[PDB]
């Protein structure tokens, strides 16, 4: 009487194999970040110490 | 947002892909079953359209991305992409070893309209641009050389 | 590699202009207005109505070709509000949002030395 | 949490199917009035209605012999 | 309304007068005419498969103007190679009427408008019958070369028996809203009798006939020897052919496009030419080389590997050992203008050719050049050469072999029939007094090859029943086969695809059940690898299939099992407590891990594991020869890309699985065989039982499912097989185990094939997609209550019953823990969606 506990749910190639009517059809691809960019700004020296 | 509608009587959206960059430029092949699409960063996506998805990257490039085309005949095993440009160049890739066949430059404005066929594999190309050249080339398979640039008067857009 | 527009962002009152140019001055691509997206005539100076503006102006930009942008914020001017108003930072706000790299944030607003 | 032996089936159910291939529900019918009215509307709400209908013609032929 | 006026050449006239069936035709005509269920026994090198559509044309077949038929008209080629190919015999044949004659190879290819007399495929018009019951379209159907008794062929006509009966039902009481329909059958032997004379496929008897020809004399050569590589045996025959004799083109029967295509380039290289011309033509057949078309296509026997056979030379001359310089087919002059190292035409001829490479067969070679053709069975009865003198026959053909109980179950190339091997060696005098070479000896000839047998008794009635399931037939407990089968077996078959889920409960197929049918392999391991692609498990499952598929991988109680026996015994299990057992003690993780070993081993280092951990060499090579192919069968269907995909080395190899992996895999395996799962009799009859520790470990009784509880003991009491890691270690055994299949040893105990343990959850959650458990009412006593969302909703807690113990007619079936579903009321009863984590 000791019951387990399981979910049990639910790289690239080189050639290709065609078709009986033409129709090439190549392999996978492989898999495919947004920017680096930089603002800056002032502080004017008497909001100075409250930042 | 790339979206396919079959044309038959289901006309529903078949299948929708993320694109990385807005793209100007599509072909398909000759045959069916081949969709080539480049941004306007370098990257030329190609993808069978069947059972629709991402079956070539090809990063390669530089610059936005003007015309380009297949070369297609019916059960082949060459595939070639013809791959234009904004700075003047034409960047051959095959489809079925995924390599940058010949790197060109030679042009000086946006590569719209070029063109692929054999000739008794010989595989004669032929690049216009907005410039007024149209600059066709041998192109073997393993190493490419040139041939005559015949320079029409115009600002040649898809010289077929 | 890139290569860099100038925005020209316009924050004017009771309109908004945004019309990115290539970095020289003269050639510029795709003016738009405030007027020119809304239609009611009281709010086209919207913060709303300057965001769809430079939605259409980062999609014509990258059309054309050009990837970056330096951003130049420009008031009214004059012996007038010196300083920008909502249109302004809604337009960067968008063009900021909207796929475009964004380089050296300004203001060029015109200042009198004590004009009439 | 789980708790065992809770084998098959409930007593109202188990003695209903062996009334039915005895061809008489005298002890159903002694069960069913004898415990609690909660208990008796919690198994008779759910009493197994699909397409033969065994349960349920055999509880009508219940009433029947009980009456 | 009569006919109307065709045309046709005046050499392909005068060969239609030349061959034998133009005799006929007005005998066939007229018993057409009198009735629809004709049969034509003929045979190859007639002419039937090619003119008989068109005598079907010139009888009105496919003109508007008679209002009997005006329909279509279907040819049924079995293979899509052959259809083609007579497609354009025909477009050449009724030539200005040419234009008539079509093809449709696949389903995604639909009817062509220019044509009324179309060639297809076998299973094409069977999903065409399928969605269309009534066959309004075609007036006529035509099954040539059924001789074959194919599985597509037996479902063909067990369906037309009906659709014939039922549209001559229709018709003959009202021609205006139904039309004639005109069956005509043929075939290559004469023993068409389980056709025509069968009550149960025809209570109605329908007319036989026949229109054979004629044969020059053949001579058929056996050698002395039989050789081991049979590709070089008949590549050095074949040069000494074409170097010594006289002129006649060439037929080798060889097996697979590999081996064909290696023959072809070889003999290309032999007999070379120097023109441009034809070495880019032999260039382009060479490099036109695959296809597949794996689902949206009928399918055939070139699935080219489902194979556990393995092979040697001592293994082979046993086989043959009953067979206890100057060769036949050496006699005749090597003529003038025929040198010995002439240029050959060379041509393969496999089914998965493209149609460039299918029709140039038919082109006249260069002069001083001689024909040539490297072939399989498409030329056998379907296609034939014109030209050949000379045929060469391996005798051995790809087909289903399939032998039960035991874990063999190959798609391997065994050795073709006697009869068959006569077709095939009556094509070589066939143009002239010709020459056939058959690469064995008489004596083989004799012993291994059986007289006169169907796919469908060669292949499993699970697979049949699910292929008809697919093909959207339900009344198949009384369908008119040719030789129906066992009606115990197909009830069994019928009810083990209900447990594994490609039936339901009113017996129509779901997807799963498709994507099960698309598979050529069993029912059982088509589910496991459908199911086993989650969470990475992916190899482990084709390593298990391939191990079960292969056979036993380990050296243990064929040998030993005084002075040196005792210390082989304990190195022998040392060997097995070693890397062979890592991992648990349930059964199989050591057949995994076996494999996985395999990869641990440079391939200089190959013998000394199979000489150390006692393997069998040639059963351990086509494991992980079979892993690949099985892999890339699996990935190339359920992947999102069908043909294009590739095997590359390390995923088909291995990798280590830690805790969450083995436990996946078990209930994987679980899916696998849901219906051979066994309880330790405490749990059902502990007084019976006798549960102590020790009784010995193949001596606790083990209890089936749906197995029949008579009061006698042993009737379900089956043991545990010794040759697991209990019984060699038997501590506790769980509760519940698995099984491939029960062997009956000599006490009177049905040993097992024991696989894993379940407890209960796994198992639970595997059987919810079948069939097998039924429900109970939401159990809420003295636990928590049930919660509902809605009157159709329900998140109620029940115990699920395993072996159906409702109204228990002695199927012996035991119950689960409890557990929390999440219903969905569908038309009154409560079916489960999902369960509920803890
Ligand atoms: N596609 C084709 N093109 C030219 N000739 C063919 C073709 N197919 C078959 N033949 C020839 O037609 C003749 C008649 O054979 P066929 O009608 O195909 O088979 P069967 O003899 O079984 O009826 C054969 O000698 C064969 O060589």
């Amino acid at each position: 009487e000791d019951d387990d506990d399981d979910v049990l749910l639910d790289h690239e190639s080189k050639t290709v194999v065609v078709d009986d009517q033409g129709k090439p059809r190549f392999t996978s691809a492989s898999k495919t970040k947004i920017k680096f960019e930089s603002r800056k700004i002032m502080v004017p020296p008497h909001r100075m110490t409250p930042l | 947002q790339l979206l396919k509608i079959f044309h038959l009587k289901t006309g529903k959206v078949v299948r929708s892909m993320k694109i990385s960059s807005p793209s100007y430029i599509l072909d398909a092949d000759s045959t069916s079953t081949l969709l080539a699409v480049g941004g306007t960063d370098g990257s030329i996506i190609v993808v069978d359209i069947e059972n629709g998805y991402i079956t070539h990257s090809f990063k390669g490039h530089g610059g936005t991305i003007s015309s380009l085309k297949f070369y297609g005949q019916l059960n082949s095993k060459i595939w070639l992409l013809a791959s234009g440009d904004t700075n003047g160049m034409v960047k051959v890739w095959d489809l079925v070893k995924r390599k940058c066949l010949h790197t060109l430059q030679e042009h000086t404005s946006a590569v719209r309209g070029l063109d692929i066929i054999e000739v008794p594999p010989s595989l004669n190309l032929l690049s216009g641009g907005r410039d007024d050249i149209i600059n066709l080339w041998d192109f073997n398979m393993k190493k490419k050389c040139k041939l005559l640039k015949t320079l029409p008067v115009n600002q040649q857009v898809e010289s077929c | 590699s890139q290569v860099f527009g100038v925005a020209r962002i316009y924050a004017s009152f009771n309109d908004t202009f945004v019309h990115v140019t290539d970095l020289s001055g003269k050639e510029t691509i795709a003016r738009v207005t405030g007027g020119m997206k809304v239609k009611a005539d009281r709010d086209e100076s919207s913060p709303y109505a300057a965001m769809l503006a430079a939605q259409d102006v980062a999609a014509k930009c990258k059309e054309v070709g050009i990837t970056a942008v330096h951003v130049k914020i420009r008031a009214t001017g004059g012996t007038r509000t010196k300083t920008p108003g909502p249109g302004g930072q809604a337009a960067l706000r968008a063009l900021a949002r909207s796929g475009l790299r964004i380089g050296r944030i300004e203001d060029v607003t015109p200042v009198p030395s004590d004009s009439t | 949490k789980v708790t065992g032996r809770l084998g098959f089936e409930s007593h109202f159910t188990k003695q209903l199917r062996e009334g039915s291939q005895s061809k008489d529900y005298s002890s159903l019918l002694a069960t069913l009035i004898n415990f609690s009215p909660a208990a008796v509307d919690l198994e008779i709400r759910s009493l197994n209605s699909f397409e033969p209908f065994d349960e349920i013609v055999w509880f009508i032929d219940a009433l029947t012999q009980g009456l | 309304a009569f006919y109307v006026e065709v045309s046709r050449s005046d050499e392909i006239q005068k060969a239609r007068i030349q061959l034998p069936v133009f005799g006929e035709e007005h005998k066939i005509m007229e018993a057409i005419h009198h009735n629809d269920v004709v049969i034509i026994c003929g045979e190859t090198g007639s002419g039937k498969t090619t003119q008989v559509p068109q005598f079907l044309y010139e009888a009105g077949f496919g003109a508007e103007d008679s209002p009997d038929y005006p329909g279509m008209v279907g040819i049924t080629q079995p293979r899509r190679v052959a259809a083609v190919s007579m497609a354009e015999r025909v477009a050449n044949e009724l030539g200005d009427h040419g234009h008539k004659v079509g093809y449709q190879i696949r389903f995604d290819s639909t009817a062509k408008e220019d044509t009324k007399v179309k060639f297809m495929t076998d299973g094409v018009l069977l999903r065409e019958m399928m969605h269309d019951f009534k066959l309004t379209k075609y007036s006529s159907i035509i099954i040539d070369e059924a001789h074959e008794r194919n599985i597509n062929t037996d479902i063909l006509i067990g369906m037309l028996s009906r659709c014939v009966r039922l549209r001559a039902k229709l018709h003959k009481e009202n021609p205006i809203e139904h039309k004639k329909l005109k069956l005509i059958i043929m075939s290559a032997t004469l023993r068409v009798s389980d056709f025509s004379e069968n009550k149960t496929l025809f209570p109605i008897a329908p007319p036989v006939l026949q229109v054979d020809a004629r044969q020059f004399p053949v001579s058929i050569h056996f050698n002395r020897r039989t050789a081991f590589n049979y590709t070089d045996e008949a590549f050095r025959k074949t040069c000494k052919i074409h170097q010594k004799l006289p002129p006649g083109a060439i037929l080798v029967f060889l097996t697979g496009q590999q081996e064909i295509t290696h023959m072809v380039k070889r003999l290309r290289k032999e007999f070379p030419f120097k023109k441009n011309s034809k070495y880019n033509k032999d260039l382009e057949t060479p490099v036109s080389k695959m296809g597949i078309n794996s689902k949206t296509t009928d399918l055939e026997a070139e699935d080219i590997d489902f194979s556990v056979q393995v092979i040697d030379q001592d293994k082979f001359k046993s086989a043959i050992r009953y067979e206890e310089e100057e060769e036949e087919g050496f006699e005749e002059v090597l003529t003038e203008g025929q040198t010995a190292n002439d240029p050959l035409y060379v041509l393969p001829l496999y089914s998965l050719l493209p149609t460039k490479e299918q029709m140039r067969v038919f082109q006249k070679p260069p002069q001083g050049s001689r024909l040539c053709i490297v072939a399989t069975n498409v030329a056998e009865t379907s296609l034939t050469i014109p030209g050949v003198r000379y045929v060469v026959d391996s005798g051995r053909s790809k087909e289903r072999k399939y032998n039960e109980s035991n874990g063999v179950q190959s798609f391997e190339v065994g050795w073709v029939s006697k009869a068959s091997a006569n077709q095939r060696s009556g094509r070589a005098g066939r143009t002239g007094p010709g020459h056939c070479y058959r690469l064995y000896s008489s004596a083989v000839f004799e012993h291994d090859f059986e007289q006169f047998k169907p796919e469908i008794l060669r292949m499993p009635v699970e697979s049949i029943v699910l292929q008809m399931k697919s093909m959207a037939i339900h009344n198949i407990i009384n369908f008119p086969f040719p030789t129906p089968p066992d009606r115990v077996a197909l009830s069994k078959a019928i009810q083990l695809l209900q447990y594994l889920g490609a039936l339901d409960n009113k017996e129509m197929i779901t997807e799963d059940g498709k994507k099960m049918s698309l598979f050529p392999l069993s029912p059982r391991f088509s589910k496991m690898l459908l199911v086993s692609d989650e969470k990475a498990c992916l190899p482990y499952i084709v390593a298990i299939v391939s191990a079960l598929s292969v056979g036993d991988p380990f050296i243990n109680e064929f040998e030993l099992g005084p002075e040196l026996k005792k210390e082989l015994r304990s190195k022998f299990y040392k060997s097995r407590s070693q890397f062979s057992k890592l991992d648990k003690f349930s059964d199989v993780f050591r057949l995994l891990s076996v494999v996985s070993a395999m990869d641990y081993v440079p391939k200089e280092q190959k013998e000394i594991f199979m000489k150390k951990n006692f393997l069998r060499g040639k059963l351990m090579e086509e494991i992980v020869k079979l892993r690949k192919q099985l892999m890339y069968i699996i990935k190339s269907n359920t992947s999102k890309e069908n043909i294009a995909v590739v095997i590359r080395n390390e995923d088909l190899k291995s990798d280590i699985p830690s805790v969450i992996q083995i436990k996946l895999l078990k209930q994987m395996i679980c899916a696998g065989f849901v219906d051979h799962v066994a309880v330790r009799a405490d749990v059902l009859f502990p007084d019976d039982a006798k549960i102590t520790n020790r009784t010995s470990i193949i001596n606790i009784p083990y209890i089936p499912v749906l197995a029949t509880r008579t009061p006698n003991i042993e009737d379900c009491f089956v043991y545990i097989h010794p040759t697991s890691i209990l019984n060699n270690l038997g501590e506790m055994p769980p509760k519940y185990m698995l099984y491939y299949s029960l062997h009956l040893g000599g006490n009177n105990k049905t040993r097992m094939n024991t696989l894993c343990d379940i407890a209960s959850t796994p198992l639970a959650n595997i059987a919810r997609k079948g069939l097998l458990l039924t429900y109970s009412k939401p159990l809420t006593g003295q636990g928590l209550k049930t919660v509902n969302l809605s009157p159709t909703e329900r998140y109620c807690y029940v115990v699920p019953r395993f072996g159906s113990t409702v109204d228990n007619d002695l199927k012996i079936g035991w119950d689960l823990n409890p557990i929390a579903v999440h219903q969905k009321k569908q038309k009154g009863q409560w079916t489960v969606i999902k369960f509920i984590t803890r």
